[PDB]
């Protein structure tokens, strides 16, 4: 996180960069990084899956 | 004493070799161990989950699952804490290690449930005789204390007093909860318990017998045809006189 | 017509033979 | 036979039940300031919040 | 060991017939069963005694250890 | 094809000679299995059997390939010791590098049977890997030292278990390179016969005489291990290992598995530790001997009527020896072990070599 | 033996010609270190790492077998290069059958080696098992499917570690099986020489000039794992294994084991994933297709002086990727990796059999 | 692992006696403290990683059996960051 | 493949002597060394070449690196 050239992500295995939405922006990767099923709750938290 | 007992053979409804088990009668037996056995035995290799679609929806499964709390964590602050059980977790252990069952049972160590019926010669029949078998000790038998006179254990004293008896339990579907029906029920769930892959075994035991029963006459023809050339041929010795 | 009709054929008489005491056989009373 | 033997064995390698006994997770939204990216581990995966 | 280098024969015909003009179980049972018995019988006399002795054997001591732990044998 | 084919073989083999193939598959079996229990399995004591039932409750069909790989340890010796019987019977150990070579190969299996009990660590896996390492400590000397150098301590532990997957493992591998060794000096003279005679004049190709015979045996050897597996999977084992090991006590009425029955009575006879240990290693080295002990001016004992007699008293003394075994060490079973022990030595070092002299005289040669 | 005494060789082999027996010792080596270590390795998640301290720390010498192992590993692949470069070179490859096995040993000891790596599970281990098995997903369709599998999960995680650890020990037993045959099908040929020109006319036995060769290159090959494992045991490694494995971060300037180096810096040269595998996968089966892109009208390379050139440029290329590999992905090295591939694929594809065709015009045929 | 290293084995068995070390369950199934001994392996700060982030500001102090071997630069690494710390330079603000 | 069925050859002769007639080392430096410098001027013009554009490409890549990463005053 908050590394690479677009303040997103920067995976250091082979260089891709991601933006702070997670699509891949440069390098290898050829996919946005994945988004799962989620619905924030009454208790102001998250529940992903 | 040195003498032994053997059980007698039940006629258990998956006794036959294509015979299943009962899954009714499995669910009747869960909710004995649930119930009774629980709060002294463990079955450290069953969880939740393996009760679905065996004799319980998922839906009931996590629902019984809920019914109970387990340890869970650290948290953010590096703390354990408690929540409601889910599918995963296994049945919960009644005591935290087998010093503290022991001190909690006069001496007596009762073993985890999960293969006691493969774990035991007579299987079942030695689980059911057992629990239906205790009796007075015979005239000149004495106990210490804390034992009790069981036929069907071997020495005939035992630390675990009778478990079950008329009524210790109600049955979700309304059977009657004598003492040879709660016995019989709880037999058949630890059948499953120890051998969950009994149905399916003996389905594929099925198959196999009609498979060979097709394939070995075939392979049997195919070598009579070949060795036919060597089983009728004839020799003759011709030699120069 | 053999893997198809062996496995069915087969399971139809397991199930025949343990009529209502599969998990299948009982469901219904259970559960959309 | 050997289709059903083989796909037997090759199945033992794929996800055993105890593995696809999965589950969903919650997350306490206010423990993530502002400009904080948290991971957590779900399904030995990180899950980025 | 190879076929053509195995050992010499002289004078001697051997006459056979395809698979296919022949049964697989000619007289499977009207002489199949009369060997049976025949190589039965033949060899019964050195194979069963054995056996009968420890049939009697094991009889005798498993019910011998029987008694011997009652108290009226 | 130098291994099939074209490969010379007596027209009159019959199926007794089936078991070699049938071992040859036993030993794929478990090394197919094996693997793939290897593939779940975990050597800590702390994990060894509950990554068992793992492996049974959990994993794809991990039922099966467990139960498979135990009885079909369990058909291994029965093709075993049929194999050598056989070999016994009709006089083919005077192959006596390829007899030698199998006498190697039966011990072999023997020590990688008795390791792999040991893996799921229950209480037969535990006492057995106790009991048996310690016959070295009947070593003079050096015993001791040997038992602890084998266990890497002082006691059967979490070194044991962790080098004991190892040699399980590794070893199989080493007897099916044994078992090529054992064809290819079989292969130098051909297989023996029923009648005991040279059967160079009466040749027929492998394929396709036994090569069909070889299908048949291996589908009924299925047959046979899978009515094992799918309708009694638990049949020839022991309820005891169904329990995890504990150190602290061993199981009062504790046996050896079936195969190892006979020995076990054997060694249970002899009041003495060195010498029901030397008992124990002469029940089985006395094979390397049977080639010496040959007296008969005829190979097999097709032609042998007290031969004959003899040996299916040494079968059923056998038989005796496994039942024994498996009982109490209690009157009068005591004796009738101790005479059953004694009968063993005496039918293969004195009574048969000396019927084999009786028929040549009778034969007048 | 057949294999040593009386085995014709040619008279005039060089030192190159060692690494074949080198390569056989590093093998033997592996495996005896290997089985040791095993006997005390658990292949738990919660105790592989531990279990690999406790053999460094506790087990006694077994710091010592250890690093003999993991310098072995590098020593293995030193003598795989040379020995290929051997081939290449001098045109040993025109021995088919030997050459492409020997292709199949390359890859089988590559995944061996990789597997071997992942077992004391530090951040390496994990995102190197991580990484290498999902070059998979790169397959349409059921690449992703087969990872899984592959996996036993939707992660690497215990199943990975435990199959891996068993996939490690079988292995290098099958390599040692693929070697044999290598040498079978190179003993119908008989060795190729620094000249490429046939040698019958001038062979001399195998013992004892190269018997006592071969035992002073094996001196040679231990001094030299020895000065790495007493006076530098870590300088081929990487320190970050010796972090236990965080699923939840992957260290910022991880990078494959050196000898793996030049295919990962032509692996990253491409910006799109399954023309990045596919160019590592080509990378290493383009070996096979050297036999069918010779031109020349001689064998070895010694009287080509152009082809020397480019020979060396080729090698100077692999040591540039080496170099490139092990860089951060920033200018200039991401255009000096990308022209170092191309060039790569350039001297084998077209320079090389381009040179052979002038230097064929050259001498005139 | 200190004995014969740098410790006799009685100021060894001196060194691990300062520590009291969790044991047990005893025969009324309860964990207990005894003495450290020879046998004990260096007490851990913290039950967990999640306690040590949580009284280290978030920060992870890593286990040191194999630090040296773990970072680039060794001990040269540990000597130079354990006497490098200094103020930070002109333009750098660093969290609390 | 064995001696005795390798191939054809005729009219030559082999002088040879007992390795224990003769030294091990004859004029091991007084040869070796004007050998091994023969040998060493026979390849350098093929290996070496490579392996000095490598050395350039690394000095010259690796300063390049550094240099693009010190502050380029904006
Ligand atoms: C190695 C050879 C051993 C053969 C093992 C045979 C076996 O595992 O059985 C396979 C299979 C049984 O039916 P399934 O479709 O697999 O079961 C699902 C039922 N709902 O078929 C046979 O038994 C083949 C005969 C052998
Ligand atoms: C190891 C200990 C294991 C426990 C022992 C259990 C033994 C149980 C007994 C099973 C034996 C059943 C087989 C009986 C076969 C009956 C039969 O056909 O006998 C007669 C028949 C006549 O044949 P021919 O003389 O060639 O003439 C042919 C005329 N047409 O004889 C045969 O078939 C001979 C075959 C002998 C092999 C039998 C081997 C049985 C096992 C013995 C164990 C081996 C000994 C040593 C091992 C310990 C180390
Ligand atoms: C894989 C990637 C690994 C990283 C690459 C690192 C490479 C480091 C370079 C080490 C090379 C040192 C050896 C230099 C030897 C110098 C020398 O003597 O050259 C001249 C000399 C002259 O010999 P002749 O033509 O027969 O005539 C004899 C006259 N009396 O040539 C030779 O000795 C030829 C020997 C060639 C073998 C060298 C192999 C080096 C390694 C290459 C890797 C192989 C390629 C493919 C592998 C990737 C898949
Ligand atoms: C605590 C009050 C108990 C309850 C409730 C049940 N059991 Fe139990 N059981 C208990 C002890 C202390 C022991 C040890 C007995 C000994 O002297 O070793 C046992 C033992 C058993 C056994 C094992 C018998 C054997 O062959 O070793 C079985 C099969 C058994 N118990 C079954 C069982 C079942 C099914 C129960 C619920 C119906 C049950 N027990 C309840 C203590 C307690
Ligand atoms: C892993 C175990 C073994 C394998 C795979 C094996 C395999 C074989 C095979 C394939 C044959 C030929 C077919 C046959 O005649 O059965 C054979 C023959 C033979 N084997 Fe074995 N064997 C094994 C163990 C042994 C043992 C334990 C002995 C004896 C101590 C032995 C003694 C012999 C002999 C003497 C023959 C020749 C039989 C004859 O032609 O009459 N074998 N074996
Ligand atoms: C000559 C071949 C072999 C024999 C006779 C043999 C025998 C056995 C026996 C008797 C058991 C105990 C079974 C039980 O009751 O649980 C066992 C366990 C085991 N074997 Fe083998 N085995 C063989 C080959 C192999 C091979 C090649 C491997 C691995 C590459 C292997 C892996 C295992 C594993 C992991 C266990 C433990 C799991 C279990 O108990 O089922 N075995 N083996
Ligand atoms: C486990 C790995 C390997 C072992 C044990 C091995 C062993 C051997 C041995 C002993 C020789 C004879 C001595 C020598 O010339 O060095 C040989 C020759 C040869 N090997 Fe390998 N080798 C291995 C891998 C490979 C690889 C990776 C290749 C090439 C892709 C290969 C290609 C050849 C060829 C072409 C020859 C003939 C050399 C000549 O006579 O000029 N080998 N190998
Ligand atoms: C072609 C032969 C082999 C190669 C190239 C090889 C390579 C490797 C590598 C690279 C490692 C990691 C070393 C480290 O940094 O810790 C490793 C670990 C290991 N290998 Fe092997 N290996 C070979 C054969 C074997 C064999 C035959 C066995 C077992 C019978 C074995 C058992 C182990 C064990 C237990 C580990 C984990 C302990 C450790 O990390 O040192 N290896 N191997
Ligand atoms: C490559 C080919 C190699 C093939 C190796 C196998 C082989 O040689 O196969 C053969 C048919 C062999 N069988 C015989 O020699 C044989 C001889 C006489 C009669 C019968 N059967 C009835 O009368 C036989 O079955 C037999 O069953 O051996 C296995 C034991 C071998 O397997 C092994 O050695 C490993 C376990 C491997
Ligand atoms: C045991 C007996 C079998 C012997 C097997 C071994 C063998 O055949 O040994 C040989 C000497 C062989 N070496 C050669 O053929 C050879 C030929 C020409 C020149 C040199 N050396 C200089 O010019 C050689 O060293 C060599 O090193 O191979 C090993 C790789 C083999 O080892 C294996 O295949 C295993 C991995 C086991
Ligand atoms: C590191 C490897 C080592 C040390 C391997 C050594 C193997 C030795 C032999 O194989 C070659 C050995 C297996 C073989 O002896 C000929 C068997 C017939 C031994 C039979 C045997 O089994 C027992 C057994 O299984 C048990 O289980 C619960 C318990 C036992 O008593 C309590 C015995 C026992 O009293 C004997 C004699
Ligand atoms: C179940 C068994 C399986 C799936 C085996 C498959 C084996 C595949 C190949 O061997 C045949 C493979 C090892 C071989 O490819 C030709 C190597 C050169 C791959 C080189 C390689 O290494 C890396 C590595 O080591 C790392 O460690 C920390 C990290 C890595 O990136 C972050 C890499 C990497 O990006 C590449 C390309
Ligand atoms: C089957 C019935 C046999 C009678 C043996 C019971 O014995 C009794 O068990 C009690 C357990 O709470 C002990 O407290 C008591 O002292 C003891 O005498
Ligand atoms: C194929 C026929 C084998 C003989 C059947 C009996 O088998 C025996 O059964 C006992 C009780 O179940 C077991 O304890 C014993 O280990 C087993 O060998
Ligand atoms: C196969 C022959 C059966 C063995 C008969 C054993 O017989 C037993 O021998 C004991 C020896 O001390 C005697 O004390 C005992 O009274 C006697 O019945
Ligand atoms: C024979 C001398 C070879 C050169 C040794 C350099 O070796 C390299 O050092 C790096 C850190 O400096 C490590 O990260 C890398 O894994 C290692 O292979
Ligand atoms: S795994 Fe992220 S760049 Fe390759």
């Amino acid at each position: 996180a908050n590394a690479g050239d677009f303040g997103g992500y920067y995976c250091p295995c082979h260089g891709s960069h991601y933006d702070a939405s997670g699509r891949i922006r440069k390098g290898p990767a050829p996919l946005n990084l994945e988004v799962p099923s989620y619905e924030f709750t009454s208790d102001d938290m998250v529940i992903v899956g | 004493s040195d003498l032994e007992l053997h059980p007698p053979s039940y006629p258990w409804s998956h006794r036959g070799l294509l015979s299943s088990l009962d899954h009714t009668s499995i669910r009747r037996g869960f909710q004995v161990y649930k119930q009774v056995c629980s709060s002294c035995h463990s079955m450290d290799y069953v969880a939740y989950r393996h009760l679905v679609g065996v004799c319980y929806t998922e839906d009931e499964a996590k629902a019984l699952a809920e019914e109970v709390e387990v340890q869970d964590g650290p948290n953010e602050d590096g703390e354990m804490f408690m929540r409601p059980g889910k599918l995963s977790d296994y049945f919960p252990k009644p005591y935290p290690n087998p010093e503290a069952a022991r001190a909690a049972n006069n001496g007596a160590l009762p073993p985890d449930l999960s293969y006691i019926v493969r774990a035991r010669h007579g299987g079942e029949d030695y689980v059911f005789s057992l629990l239906t078998g205790y009796c007075e000790p015979p005239t000149g038998v004495s106990l210490r204390e804390g034992l009790y006179f069981n036929p069907y254990f071997p020495g005939q004293a035992i630390g675990m007093a009778p478990p079950i008896y008329n009524e210790v339990l109600e049955f979700d579907d309304g059977t009657p909860a004598t003492m040879s029906q709660v016995a019989k029920d709880v037999c058949t769930f630890l059948r499953w318990a120890a051998e969950p892959e009994h149905d399916h075994r003996k389905r594929m035991g099925l198959k196999m017998l009609l498979m060979m029963g097709l394939l070995l006459p075939l392979v049997y023809a195919m070598k009579r045809h070949k060795w036919s050339v060597l089983k009728s041929r004839k020799l003759a010795y011709r030699p120069p006189k | 017509f053999f893997e198809r009709a062996f496995d069915q054929g087969a399971d139809a008489i397991y199930e025949h033979i343990n009529e209502g005491k599969l998990w299948k056989h009982i469901k219904h009373k259970y559960e959309k | 036979a050997a289709k059903n033997v083989v796909s037997q064995f090759v199945s033992s390698m794929s996800a055993s039940a105890d593995v696809l006994a999965m589950s969903k997770i919650e997350i306490k939204l206010s423990d993530i300031p502002e400009g904080k990216n948290m991971a957590f581990k779900w399904r030995g995966k990180p899950l980025f919040v | 060991r190879q076929f053509g280098h195995l050992t010499r024969v002289r004078h001697v015909i051997t006459y056979s017939l395809s698979p296919f003009e022949q049964r697989a179980f000619p007289h499977y049972f009207s002489k199949g069963i009369p060997n049976v018995l025949r190589r039965t019988r033949a060899c019964i006399l050195r194979v069963a005694p054995p056996f009968v002795a420890f049939y009697l054997v094991y009889t005798w001591g498993t019910q011998e250890f029987e008694k011997s732990k009652r108290k009226n044998p | 094809n130098n291994a099939f084919i074209d490969l010379p073989a007596p027209s009159n083999i019959s199926s007794w000679w089936n078991f070699g193939s049938l071992l040859g598959i036993c030993l794929i079996l478990q090394i197919l299995t094996g693997l793939f229990l290897a593939m779940h399995y975990t050597s800590d004591t702390t994990t060894a059997f509950s990554s068992v039932t793992h492996i049974c409750r959990d994993v794809n069909y991990g039922w099966i390939i467990r139960y498979m790989h135990a009885n079909g340890a369990s058909m291994f010796f029965i093709c075993l010791y049929m194999h050598v019987g056989r070999g016994l019977y009709y006089g083919s150990y005077t192959f006596l590098e390829t007899w030698n070579i199998g006498v190697i190969l039966l011990l072999t299996v023997m020590a990688t049977a008795f390791m792999g009990y040991v893996l799921p660590w229950g209480q037969m896996s535990f006492w057995g890997a106790t009991v048996i390492t310690n016959l070295l400590s009947a070593i003079p000397y050096i015993g001791t030292n040997l038992v602890e150098w084998i266990w890497g301590g002082f006691s059967v532990d979490k070194a044991t278990l962790t080098r004991f997957f190892a040699f399980h493992f590794i070893l199989p591998f080493i007897i099916m390179a044994i078992a090529m060794v054992h064809l290819l000096f079989l292969h130098e003279t051909g297989s023996n016969n029923p009648t005991g005679i040279s059967s160079d004049v009466d040749k027929i190709p492998f394929h396709p005489y036994y090569t069909i015979k070889d299908i048949l045996g291996a589908l009924l050897l299925i047959l046979a291990l899978m009515l094992l597996v799918l309708f009694a999977p638990d049949l020839l084992g022991d309820p005891d290992n169904y329990t995890p090991a504990n150190p602290l006590n061993t199981p009062p009425h504790i046996k050896p598995e079936w195969y190892f029955l006979f020995a076990y009575a054997i060694l249970r006879s002899i009041p003495n530790k060195l010498g029901g240990v030397l008992a124990l290693a002469f029940s089985i080295l006395i094979l390397a001997l049977i080639p010496l002990l040959h007296t008969s001016k005829q190979r097999s004992m097709m032609f042998r009527p007290l031969s004959q007699c003899l040996f299916w008293a040494l079968v059923a003394d056998l038989l005796t020896l496994t039942w024994i075994g498996g009982q109490p060490v209690e009157h009068p079973y005591i004796t009738i072990g101790q005479l059953a022990s004694v009968l063993y030595f005496l039918l293969i070092l004195v009574l048969m070599p000396t019927a084999g002299t009786i028929e040549n005289k009778l034969l007048k040669w």
